């Protein structure tokens, strides 16, 4: 798989390792979690680019 | 600029009293407004820079 710069929200566990991440690129929802660094976020309707 | 004089009513030394009385309906006044809400604006990202 090739690699392209990108921003991603990751999530790391206490033992350390990331078990979750999230692009911002892909799908209007990603970008929704990407706004507030928070892997899940309040239910309503948000503007997208 | 002038001030207007309200009528203008004397005290009577006498324990009997002066009063004014109206002597015609006049209706008609009118005229308000509260401005309750404004306009909803949301930016969009990327695309405005």
């Amino acid at each position: 798989y090739k690699l392209q710069p990108l921003t991603f929200l990751l999530d790391f566990s206490v033992d350390g390792y990331i078990r979750r991440a999230i692009d911002c690129g892909f799908n209007d929802l990603s970008q929704l979690h990407c706004s507030y660094e928070s892997f899940d976020v309040e239910s309503g309707v948000y503007s997208v680019s | 600029i002038a001030f207007n004089h309200p009528i203008q009513v004397d005290q009577l030394n006498s324990s009997y009293f002066k009063l004014s009385i109206p002597t015609n309906f006049s209706f008609g006044v009118t005229q308000e407004y509260i401005q309750t809400t404004i306009q909803k604006v949301t930016v969009d990202c990327k695309q405005y820079v």
